[PDB]
RNA sequence: CUUCUAGUGAGAAAACAACUGCCCGUACCGUAAACCGACACAGGUAGUCGAGGAGAGUAUCCUAAGGUGAGCGAGCGAAC
RNA sequence: GUAUGAGUAGCGAAAGACAGGUGAGAAUCCUGUCCACCGUAUGACUAAGGUUUCCUGGGGAAGGCUCGUCCGCCCAGGGUUAGUCGGGACCUAAGCCGAGGCCGAUAGGCGUAGGCGAUGGACAACAGGUUGAUAUUCCUGUACCAGUUGUUUUUGUUUGA
RNA sequence: AGCUGUAAGUAAGCUAUGAUCCAGAGAUUUCCGAAUGGGGGAACCCAAUAUCUUUUAUAGGAUAUUACUUUUCAGUGAAUACAUAGCUGAUUAGAGGUAGACGCAGAGAACUGAAACAUCUUAGUACCUGCAGGAAGAGAAAGAAAAUUCGAUUCCCUGAGUAGCGGCGAGCGAAACGGGAAGAGCCCAAACCAACAAGCUUGCUUGUUGGGGUUGUAGGACUCCGAUAUGGUAGUCUGUUAGUAUAGUUGAAGGAUUUGGAAAAUUCCGCUAAAGAGGGUGAAAGCCCCGUAGACGAAAUGCUGACAACACCUAGGAGGAUCCUGAGUACGGCGGAACACGAGAAAUUCCGUCGGAAUCCGCGGGGACCAUCCCGCAAGGCUAAAUACUCCCUAGUGACCGAU
C-alpha cells in the first residue's frame, strides 16, 4: 500500500547485488496492514504498520 | 525651437546667405522651417484638377534650423538667444545687448 | 441597448426592387434573433408586423503589399411591412 | 465643454444620454446615403456620451 | 406513444375570430481544370435516376433528352 | 550566378471546315451552317472534401506546356432569406469522460451513479411562377403542428368536472 | 504652438478659454481560456431560480446567484435505540502560469575509457515528477582536538594532487590546523503551582486553560533570604520628520577671405572654458543646433533611513533530602545505500525487517575491541549577513560583428 497512516514508511528502492556485484534495482516495500481502529471514536480502516502495534 | 511661425529671419547658410524673410510654416518633429524667396524649386507639375494645365511652378523648401537666425526687431541684427526669467512667462531675450522680443 | 441593433441599410440593385413591395434591409450587429430586430424597428420608425428575414455572410480577402487579409462577418435584415412606409432616404 | 454636465442631476443626464443616442442613430443612417458634409461630429458625440457615463459614475459611488 | 392507479390539486371542451413561433446550413464544382495524387495528371472517389431498335439483359452495334470536338500546328508520305 | 549538352528531346490518348463579326494585331475569342463523339454515360440530383473559384462590368505585366481581344488569372461592384427541409432546444449503440470509490515512488491507473456520442429510432407542405445570380426559403393558391388573447354553454379537487 | 500613428490624399474639423504631447493617480474592459450552472470539435450551444422590462398575452430582453474538495458551524437525519454514516445550508482556503536561469528531494540510463569486457568509470550527470524562495539548503556542539587548548552556520585562499580508495588496473580524491568576508542567538516538552470540567472512589485520577523552565563548570524543581530593578529587540503596516525613484528648468563664446552647389575646409584677426564627452546641419565645427560642467525643481505615488508612541523579552545569593532532564528511541542481527573509504581489520551516517537498554553512582564520542584519561548531553522547534542566477527596467562601456 501506499504508507502508513500513524507514521512515514513507505516504498522505496535500492540495488542487489549477487555473488559478482552485478547491480539492478529492486524495491522495498513496508510490511503494511488493514486494521479497522477508532479514530475521534469513528471506527477507520487504514494501513497501519506492524512496528508500531505494540 | 526658439523659431515661431511669424518670425522674420537671417540665413546664415546655403546659397542663401545674408537674405532675410518671414517664416511661413514651421515643421518641429523633423526641424524643418520655411522661409519666403530662399528655397525656390521647380516642379513638373502635372495636368490636375488644381492647375489644369501642366506648368513648372515655383514653391519654397524647407531649411534644416541651423541654417536660420533670429530677428531684433526693435534693432535689425541676429540674435544668438537667450532666455529670461521676465514676468511670469519666457519670453525670448536677446544677446547682443539685451533686446526683448 | 436596444437601439443599436439596426447599424445601417443596404442600398443595393436588389435591395431597391424589394423597396418597391414594402421590404427593407438594414445591416443587423452579430448577436441579435428576429424578435430582437422587429421590436427595435417598430420601436424606432412606428411601422408593425410582417415577419422579418435575416442572413449570414462569410469572409473574403484583399492583396495590397504581400498582406493578404479578410474582411468583417455581417448580417444582413430584410423587413416586411403591413400598413406605413419609411419615406427616410 | 465639460463643466456644463456637472450641473444637472441626474434626469436630465439620463435625458441627454438618449439624445445623444438618438443623433448617433440619425449619423449613422444618413451616412450610409452619401451626406453629412461635417463628419467629425461621429466623434463628438461618443465621446460626449463618454463624458456624461463617467460623470455619472463618480457620483454614484 | 396508449393505458391504470398513487396522486397536488375553481371549471375545462368547443365553438369561431384574430395573433406568436428561437439559433446553425443554403452561391459554386462535385467519375472533376474547383476533391485525393507537387501538375489544368491516361490513376482513386460512397448513394439515387439511368430511354429506343433488335435483344434473357444495365452485354454488344447505332441512337432520344443532354453534352462534348480535349489547349501547339502546317507539310512530306525515307530508314528504323 | 552562369555555361555544355541544344535551338535537341518533349508540347500529357479522341475530327473538324467555311462565312461574317470583333479588334493595333486572329487557326486558338463571339456568331452561323454542315459535319462528328458519348449516351448504365463524357447526361440529371446529392454526401463528403475544397473554401468565393458563383454573377455583372473592365484589363492582358506574370500563370495557360504555343497563340490569345479569352479564362477557374488580375481589378471593381454584388449575390447564399425557412414554424414544415438536415442538425440543436428529443432517445439511445460501439466508444469515451467518470461525483463518491478501489489500487499506485511522484506522475497517475481503473470504475459505480450520472452523462456525452449518428452510421440507427421518432416527428407538422404541396404545385406552379419569379431573377444576373437564391427558392418545400421570395410570390400566388390551397394546407398542416403547438401554443396565446376575445365574445361565443359544467362547480364537494371529493372527484359523479 | 501647432495638431487628427504608421503613410502619400482628399473631405471634414480641433487649438492661446492652453490642443496634440510627457509624468502620477483613478473609471470602463466584449468572448475563450484552471473556466467554475450544464454541454463542447476553444474563441460555441443550452439551462434553473428571484428581480425588472416589451406586447392584450404567448413567445423576446437585461440584472444577480447556482461547480469540486477541506475547515468550522447549525439543521436534518437513520440498516439500529441512543447516535454514526448521508443529506442540506452557511463559512475558510486551494486549484492554473513561468525566467529554456539559480535551490531541495523522489525516481534514475547508453554510447564512451579501461585500446576486448562482467566489479569500476561516463554519473547520481541527461530526462520525468513533486515543493518553494528572492534567494534556498545548514545553523546554536552527544563538535573539533590531544597541550597549552577553541566554542553556532555558510563562502574563499592554502593544506594538495598529500593521507587514502581502486580487476591496487583505467581512474576516483578528502578533512582538521592557518590566513580572510560577515557576524547573532532564541523558543518548547517534562518535573511542580493554581481555576474549571469529568470518573465527583467523596483515593485523588483524567482533561483544559493560565503560571513556572530550558542545561554539562551539570541545570531546574524544591527550601531560605534580598530586589521588584537594570538592560533589550529579528514587532507595528502608528505618527513625525530627511533622502531618493518615477515629468523637468537654466545653462558661456565668430566675423571676414579662396575653392565649391553647398563650408564646419584654407588664410587673416578675435573670444570662452568647473562647459574641448558625444550626436546633427548641403564636406571635417571649442564659439549654428541638441547637449555636456555646473545650479534649481514635485500637486501625486513608492521606497529607504532616523525618533517618537505602542507592543513584546530579560533579575541575585545560599542548601542539596526527594523529584524532572525528549522510548519501541539508542543499540544488536540480517539486506541494501551515504561518507574520498568497492566489506575490507571498518569507526561515523541513513533506509526495510526482526530483537530490544540505563536514568546523573547516568549516558555518547576520540576509525575494529578493551582499560585509564579527555571532550560533550542525542531521540523537540525558529533564526538576518557574508554565497548562486537574470525573463525584465534604467544609465553605460568594448585593441566585439558590420548584411554568406
Amino acid at each position: 500500500a501506499k504508507v502508513c497512516y500513524f507514521t512515514g514508511r513507505k516504498t522505496s528502492s535500492g540495488n542487489n547485488r549477487s555473488h559478482a556485484m552485478n547491480s539492478t534495482k529492486r524495491t522495498v516495500k513496508p510490511n503494511l496492514q488493514k486494521v479497522r481502529v477508532l479514530i475521534d471514536g469513528k471506527p477507520k480502516k487504514v494501513w497501519v504498520s506492524a512496528r508500531a502495534l505494540k | 525651437m526658439f523659431v515661431k511661425k511669424g518670425d522674420k529671419v537671417k540665413v546664415i547658410t546655403g546659397k542663401d546667405k545674408n537674405k532675410e524673410g518671414v517664416v511661413l510654416a514651421a515643421f518641429p518633429k523633423q526641424d524643418k522651417v520655411i522661409v519666403e524667396g530662399v528655397n525656390v524649386v521647380k516642379k513638373h507639375q502635372k495636368p490636375n484638377q488644381a492647375a489644369p494645365q501642366g506648368g513648372i511652378l515655383e514653391v519654397e523648401a524647407p531649411i534644416h534650423v541651423s541654417n536660420v537666425m533670429v530677428i531684433d526687431p526693435s534693432n535689425g541684427e541676429a540674435t544668438k538667444v537667450a532666455f529670461k526669467e521676465v514676468d511670469g512667462k519666457k519670453v525670448r531675450v536677446s544677446k547682443k545687448t539685451g533686446e526683448v522680443l | 441597448e436596444l437601439l443599436d441593433v439596426i447599424k445601417r441599410p443596404v442600398i443595393t440593385e436588389k435591395s431597391m426592387l424589394a423597396m418597391d413591395e414594402k421590404k427593407y434591409t438594414f445591416e443587423v450587429d452579430t448577436r441579435a434573433n428576429k424578435t430582437l430586430v422587429k421590436q427595435a424597428v417598430e420601436s424606432a420608425f412606428d411601422v408593425k408586423v410582417a415577419n422579418v428575414n435575416i442572413l449570414n455572410v462569410r469572409p473574403k480577402f484583399k492583396r495590397m503589399g504581400k498582406y493578404a487579409g479578410y474582411t468583417k462577418k455581417r448580417r444582413k435584415a430584410i423587413v416586411t411591412l403591413t400598413e406605413d412606409s419609411k419615406e427616410i432616404q | 465643454k465639460v463643466k456644463e454636465i456637472r450641473e444637472l442631476t441626474t434626469a436630465e443626464m439620463l435625458d441627454k444620454e438618449k439624445q445623444l443616442k438618438e443623433e448617433l442613430f440619425n449619423l449613422r443612417f444618413q451616412l450610409a446615403t452619401g451626406q453629412l458634409e461635417n463628419t467629425a461630429r461621429i466623434k463628438e458625440v461618443r465621446q460626449s456620451i463618454a463624458r456624461i457615463k463617467t460623470v455619472l459614475r463618480e457620483q454614484a459611488n
